[PDB]
RNA sequence: UGACUGCUCCCUAGCAUGCUACUACCG
RNA sequence: GCGGUAGUAGCAUGCUAGGGAGCAG
């Protein structure tokens, strides 16, 4: 588009010398300490956005087992059954952070606020109905992510145009809000980890598993290697709720808009257009939920492959053997949906392979004695399914397995789980990697966050995220939260001191003495919202 | 010590970015590589060598007054 | 609280009520000054709570103005603040190679390129006078970054290549002294 | 967030309705708001109702609300007036000093800079107020000169002949060299390097020192510059030490003057030393004598033009070696005859138009009289030293007035420091006269110089006076007098030996008319320094008081080398001059 | 607030209260006086609750109207900007070859990926190393996309003009390497 | 140049509900 | 001496809006 290529770099993080000095004053970052800085704002050179966009080379044209995929779709739809969705009018659309960028070229003139203010509800409704019988290809701007991470690889997020995002909101937001309003479901998007929500999630995962083990896996290059068939399946499953609001032509044209906007659109990496081969444009209005249905599809495919790639003569249980027989029947013999067996297999999966699904992050409480017998995907069925249906090799070193349920999932949503005894009962608290919180305190992305006095609530939120470290058996982990409390106290005391130097008096009524106290943060993880 | 040298690498790359080092693609790429390798380093010898290499970039320019900034 | 006419009226009403109760009064005469006391108390507890809110909001607004001013002064002095922080942390590191290169850049030679860490690549420095030349160079060896660099070529500021054993105390002031010594790591 | 202008107190409040947004503490900002129409003050964010679609800016109507400022019609229930208890709300609302003296600020803020009262208040106020007044005066001048459009030239004509028009209703700008047009020509997109021009009566004739080229489609306009704030006052605090320690006494002195080193040594130890020296008359000799006596003191030379200081430059090489002479030009161009590529030197040359960052030990404020408080503050702030000496005399030169309409500047009230300089008299003597004889020195000494100047030689009776009446008739801003030119021709015809001088006239019209008969160039008397010749002739034409002051032409009065004629159209110089009257046909 | 009929009623009530206080009237007269002032306070309570609410509602409506007017102004500005962008990018289309390929289509419809590949008067090649440079942009002219391209300018990631003689095996490490060579269509 | 979604803290503003507070109307 | 109905204001709860910030995928 321009006469010269635009090389976008990623700046290094802005140091927080005050917080780092306070931490080392409290005996942190000692030579050999179990807690060390591992998360940093890794900088990137000019040819980094295009280098990360080239990771779409891992997106290959993948032909799926169609007779198997058509059954996995039914099982995933059974997973997405308790929710409700459909078209909503422009007046019923909820948009958080209207001051976010609006793709290309709409970012030249303003944020999404301009295009949600310049378009009346009738204008947005006309645009959304236009996509029900037309296709609007859109330009997706590839933006370098400027955030703290433990990996030096450049992170990129897809900036989808306001034309695509606005219509995808009106098409999917009802279902998405229903998904992020349901508790005790397989997809835990919208379920808070605070106020006992993490414990509720984990207890729902341990629903009725007879021989429970915890198993989480990893999708390598998930947003880059997801086959276009699986992304289309995700969009169709999300479109399964439009039985009444949309005609078949309307649903197909909405799917075509999805594919032309977030699957094979024109990417604007740098200052020039490119063709996206496929995969998840992980900036679309359904990124988390499409990744969730993709994850459920991969898990169901792994379970189906485990059942079918099992010696049925050696399957001692007469129910599981018949289930495998009818599974083969419904895959390659039955042509129409066998809703009876779809429900039966969905119930079998819920009983023996209960899942906790977010956007490509998952924890499964699976029947260990079944996965040992190949009646449920243990980890190798996941590896094989990724190999032949995702064009990646799932390394088993990126896949944990916890055989004891008293200690929860090894890692879910980058949060570890430990069973703490708050009140009089035992609950599971999500504690993060202490290096992550320490780096967030020490490395910040604006210079104004280099003095905490400016944003004390930032460290309040970090201590909220770091409170469950207090119960950790390792003292340095608890020392992280204690250090954050002491630093919050120091910040408040220096803010009051600076204000006193600017006045002839000081603030008398504070009520801020709860920020450097464990009571304010303990209530954040107790089941009383 | 290791955390100290990593944080010094962070602040050094910050001052380099403030000095329009990114205007030189080769120099900025080398600085980014050194900064990212210091943060990924596990020993305080390789990290310190890369820190010396990165600081040589700052000392190679006339945009920063080295005598004035050494107030001790 | 006690700096308003409402407080004066409330105090007068309270004193009158207390005096009437202690001295002894009938139901009607006491109820009169109690109805005249409750109105004053309502007008004073509202006024002082409004004053409490005003004091808290004014302190919060001055705190917010201080935050914005500090943000602007840190975002406008960031170039100097980051450099000062970097040099303080560098002198805190007390690393021999870092201290050596920092002192050289302060007083004498500065690198002309990124100093390498491999034992094959070369280094170019800018020695401006004989003091640093004698302190750093000794024969064919050049001490820099706490490492031994093998001198390979010395060129003055006029692009004039000169030999090694030719610059000494007495013969120093006859060549362009901002020279560029090229050396290789040992 | 800085010190207050009128009170020197820390404050984050800028008076928005003012021009330069001065820093005002809460109490004085409230006083400025209630005593004038400056109802707008700024902060970290401007004091305005942040409710959308509101247009109140008055701090009185503005009340502190939530996280922003609102008005009575848009305030939350928790409302807090910004200006109350005698101070407007803001930072340093408790650590405040204030000042009862706010009348001067309220008066000067609303003034149009068209009355003499504004000049009087600027000359008589606090130093911070004086600097603020100078900055606002410059801002008003540059906003009034930029208050018009772009003068478009559609045709090209012969050399020194251009028909330049004005805007619709725009008055005639000053045709003299008072305003030097410095624009930037646009070829198609970018405005760069129109060149340097100087408008003069021809009909506009340009006198370019160096060659220049003109593009196609360019236009001539007066682009304004960036009015920087002011930091240093006119004078620095004064102190005298006790003993001479830490200096390097040299053994070489100038033997021509034997009664000046004993006071130059004191100047080297005292802060201020005022001398009664007219420009270019023994003034350059003092600097050379100090340089010879004190080569270890760092002296910086500044001038308003290179042409006037060209005489100093030509004699510096004949008096001082080439090696010590240096010119650190800010690297919009000049000659390169001085040393190049040498940062470390004792004596450095520059110009007051572009004074780079520097530091010295002895400062010679050359032409300190013709510089207003804005110029004096710019030099005092952009340059700093350890010892500061102010070389100049109050009775040297008045500042030119641009927007003044009523009132004449008093000769004694040029500056506030100059008022103190002339109170006790000079403490040094310069009894070496290498200049004009007692024909003009004695006359000026008995008039203004307090009869202190030295008369070594006698009066050669080489000065003459003529009495005439003349007729006053304005055309645009001047007058043309045929009989005066006829008398000049009738005088010069019988004695053509005096027709070898460059005529200097306060009004350019006379020389412009006479260029067709004699061909002499037109040189203004205000900046005629640096050009000296044997034969000199003076003419002031009119008899008004605003032009015949005590000492305005003193720059060219002492530029004579053998004697200068005096044609006084007023009656004041008839009684003051002790010369002999001569007949005039 | 300051122009309502209840003000005169309150003034009359205060005058009657002063008269009763000075004279020392009976309890019935005082009760009747209180029943007047106190229910005039009832009338003014409504004038300070419904009228004050109407004033707040009017301010809110005026604020919403201001926001809607600003939104419409932003809509007009964005419409003009988008229209001008479309009109100034259409003028660079070189509609000669564009019509040559459009009219050559089966129904005037062509894929988008071929319009720059067939009707673009300028080609920009981004090259990561000399090994790919010698293969693609060799010499002052090269062939790509079934067309002949002649180089008019080569720049590096620093956007510095680098001459063709500088692209050498030994001079490669002395250049910033995403080299961006811009070429023009030959004919 | 600054994506989509989710959860949590802090400040302010206005509005719905539980009180509390007093004057008198009405029987 | 009566139930108040009401009312309108300190106090509490909630709902909404606006701003600042933190974590997660
Ligand atoms: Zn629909
Ligand atoms: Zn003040
Ligand atoms: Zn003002
Ligand atoms: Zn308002």
């Amino acid at each position: 588009l321009t006469n010269n290529v635009a090389f976008q770099t990623v700046k290094p993080g802005n140091f927080n010398k005050d917080f780092y000095d306070f931490a080392v004053s409290k005996g942190f970052f000692k030579e050999g300490s179990s807690v060390e800085l591992k998360h940093f704002f890794f900088a990137q050179d000019g040819n980094a956005a295009i280098s990360d966009y080239d990771y779409y080379r891992y997106n290959l044209p993948t032909m799926c087992d169609i007779r198997q995929l058509l059954f996995v779709v039914e099982v995933v739809d059974k997973y997405f059954d308790c929710y409700d969705g459909g078209c909503i009018n422009a007046n019923q659309v909820i948009v958080n952070n209207l001051d976010k960028s609006a793709g290309f070229p709409f970012n030249k003139w303003g944020k999404a606020r301009l295009y949600y203010d310049s378009m009346s509800y009738e204008d947005q409704d006309a645009l959304f109905a236009y996509t029900k019988r037309n296709v609007i290809p859109t330009i997706t701007q590839m933006n370098l992510k400027y955030a703290i991470s433990a990996k030096n690889r450049a992170r990129t997020v897809a900036g989808v145009s306001i034309c695509s995002t606005m219509t995808n909101r009106q098409f999917h937001q009802k279902l998405l809000k229903s998904i992020a309003a349901t508790r005790g479901a397989t997809v835990v998007i919208g379920t808070s980890k605070f106020y006992g929500g993490w414990h509720n999630m984990l207890k729902t995962v341990y629903s009725d598993v007879e021989n429970p083990h915890l198993m989480g896996w990893d999708y390598p290059k998930c947003d880059r290697a997801m086959p276009n068939m699986l992304r289309i399946m995700a969009s169709l499953v999300l479109a399964r709720k439009h039985t009444t609001c949309c005609s078949l032509s309307h649903r197909f044209y909405r799917l075509a808009n999805e594919c032309a906007q977030v699957l094979s659109e024109m990417v604007m990496c740098g200052g020039s257009l490119y063709v996206k081969p496929g995969g998840t444009s992980s900036g679309d209005a359904t990124t988390a939920y499409a990744n969730s249905v993709f994850n459920i599809c991969q898990a169901v495919t792994a379970n189906v492959n485990a059942l079918l790639s099992t010696d049925g003569n050696k399957i001692a249980d007469k129910y599981v053997r018949n289930l495998q027989h009818r599974l083969y029947e419904c895959l390659y013999r039955n042509r129409d949906v066998d809703t009876d067996f779809v429900n039966e297999f969905y119930a079998y999966l819920r009983k023996h392979f209960s899942m906790m699904i977010l956007s490509d992050d998952a924890v499964v409480c699976f029947n260990s004695t079944y996965a040992s017998q190949g009646l449920v995907a243990s980890i190798k069925n996941f590896k094989s399914v990724l190999y032949y249906q995702n064009n990646v090799f799932m390394s088993e070193a990126k896949c944990w397995t916890e055989t004891d349920l008293t200690k929860g999932p090894h890692e879910f949503c980058s949060q570890h789980t430990m069973l703490v005894k708050q009140g009089d009962d035992y609950v599971y608290l999500p504690y993060p990697d202490p290096s992550r919180i320490l780096g967030a305190g020490c490395f910040v992305d604006d210079i104004v966050k280099t003095d905490g006095t400016l944003m004390i609530e930032r460290f309040v939120s970090l201590a909220i995220d770091a409170y469950p470290l207090t119960k950790h058996p390792n003292q340095e982990y608890a020392d992280v939260f204690h250090l954050y409390l002491q630093y919050i106290r120091k910040l408040h005391d220096e803010l009051t001191g600076h204000m006193l130097d600017m006045y002839s008096v000081m603030l008398t009524n504070d009520n801020t003495s709860r920020y450097w106290e464990p009571e304010f943060y303990e209530a954040m993880y107790t089941p009383h919202t | 010590k290791m955390s100290d040298v990593k944080c010094t690498s962070v602040v050094l790359l910050s001052v380099l970015q403030q000095l329009r080092v990114e205007s030189s693609s080769k120099l900025w790429a080398q600085c980014v590589q050194l900064h990212n390798d210091i943060l990924l380093a596990k020993d305080t010898t390789e990290a310190f060598e890369k820190m010396v290499s990165l600081l040589s970039v700052l000392l190679s320019m006339q945009g920063a007054v080295d005598i004035n900034k050494l107030c001790e | 609280f006690s700096s308003l006419p409402s407080y004066a009226a409330f105090a007068t009403a309270q004193e009158a009520y207390e005096q009437a109760v202690a001295n002894g009064d009938s139901e009607v005469v006491l109820k009169k000054l109690k109805k005249s006391l409750n109105v004053a108390k309502s007008e004073f507890d509202r006024d002082a709570a409004m004053q409490r809110k005003l004091e808290k909001m004014a302190d919060q607004a001055m705190t917010q103005m201080y935050k914005q001013a500090r943000s602007e002064d840190k975002r406008a002095k960031v170039t100097s603040a980051m450099q000062t922080m970097l040099f303080t942390m560098l002198r805190k590191l007390d690393n021999d190679a870092l201290n050596n290169i920092i002192n050289n850049a302060r007083d004498g030679c500065v690198p002309l390129n990124i100093i390498p860490l491999t034992t094959a690549a070369k280094l170019m420095v800018v020695i401006p006078d004989y003091n640093t030349y004698k302190n750093t160079c000794d024969g064919t060896t050049f001490t820099y970054a706490s490492a031994l660099w093998e001198i390979q070529q010395v060129v003055d500021a006029d692009s004039k290549i000169v030999q090694l054993s030719e610059i000494s105390m007495d013969n120093s002031p006859n060549l362009a002294w901002p020279l560029i010594v090229t050396a290789l790591r040992a | 967030v800085g010190a207050c202008v009128l009170c020197n107190s820390q404050t984050s409040l800028r008076c928005g309705a003012c021009i330069r947004r001065p820093f005002l503490c809460c109490k004085c900002c409230y006083d400025h708001v209630i005593s004038t129409s400056h109802k707008l003050v700024l902060s970290v964010n401007p004091y305005v109702c942040n409710a959308p679609g509101c247009d109140v800016t008055d701090v009185t109507q503005l009340y502190l609300g939530g996280m922003s400022y609102y008005c009575k019609s848009h305030k939350p229930p928790i409302s807090f007036p910004l200006c109350a208890n005698g101070q407007v709300f803001g930072l340093y609302k408790n650590t405040c000093v204030g000042s009862d003296n706010v009348t001067d600020f309220n008066a000067i803020a609303t003034c149009d800079w068209t009355n003499a009262g504004d000049y009087i208040l600027a000359n008589t106020c606090t130093e911070r107020l004086k600097l603020f007044a100078a900055e606002t005066l410059k801002a008003t001048e540059e906003t009034f000169k930029l208050s018009y459009g772009i003068a478009t030239v559609r045709e090209v004509l012969s050399d020194r002949e251009l028909h330049l028009s004005w805007e619709v209703g725009k008055p005639r700008p000053p045709l003299n060299r008072n305003y030097v047009f410095t624009g930037y020509r646009v070829t198609k997109n970018s405005k760069v390097q129109i060149g340097e021009y100087t408008f003069e009566k021809g009909a506009v004739v340009y006198r370019g020192t160096t060659t220049y080229k003109l593009n196609v489609g360019d236009y001539f306009v007066l682009t304004s510059h960036t009015v920087m704030p002011l930091s240093a006052p006119t004078l620095v605090p004064q102190e005298h030490y006790v003993r001479i320690t830490g200096l390097y006494p040299t053994l070489n002195i100038s033997d021509e003057f034997s009664s000046n080193v004993a006071n130059y040594q004191k100047v080297g130890m005292q802060k201020y030393s005022t001398l009664q020296g007219p420009p270019g008359t023994g003034k350059s000799h003092f600097a050379i004598g100090l340089a010879l006596y004190y080569p270890s003191a760092r002296i910086v030379y500044t001038a308003c033009s290179h042409a006037a200081v060209d005489a100093l430059c030509e004699k510096a090489l004949k008096y001082l070696p080439i090696d010590k002479c240096s010119r650190i030009i800010p690297a919009v161009e000049c000659f390169d005859k001085f040393k190049v590529n040498s940062t470390l030197e004792q004596y450095v040359f520059c110009t007051v138009n572009a004074l780079p960052e520097t530091t010295a030990d002895i400062v010679v404020f050359d032409e300190i009289s013709m510089a207003t408080n804005y110029d004096l503050s710019v030099v005092n702030a952009r340059l700093r030293a350890k010892h500061y000496v102010y070389i100049g005399d109050p009775a040297q030169l008045p500042a030119p007035r641009t927007l003044l309409t009523k009132g004449t500047l008093e000769p004694e009230y040029f500056n506030s420091v100059c008022r103190l300089m002339k109170t006790i008299g000079p403490d040094m003597f310069l009894g070496t006269c290498r200049r004009c004889p007692a024909e003009i020195v004695d006359t000026v000494s008995a008039l203004v110089y307090d009869n202190k100047l030295k008369a070594h030689k006698d009066k050669s009776a080489q000065c003459f006076k003529m009495f005439y009446k003349g007729v006053i008739t304005h055309d645009v801003s001047s007058a043309i007098n045929r009989p005066q030119i006829g008398v000049v021709r009738e005088f010069l015809t019988r004695n053509p030996a005096w027709r070898k001088a460059v005529f200097i006239s306060p009004y350019n019209s006379q020389n412009a008319v006479a260029s067709k008969i004699l061909g002499l160039p037109t040189q203004t008397v205000d900046s005629s320094q640096g050009s000296e010749y044997d034969y000199v002739i003076f003419t002031q034409t009119t008899e008004t008081a605003h032009s015949c002051n005590v000492n305005r032409f003193n720059v060219a009065i002492t530029r004579a080398k053998v004697g200068i004629l005096c044609i006084m159209s007023d009656r004041d110089l008839y009684d003051k001059l002790q010369f002999t009257s001569l007949e005039i046909p």
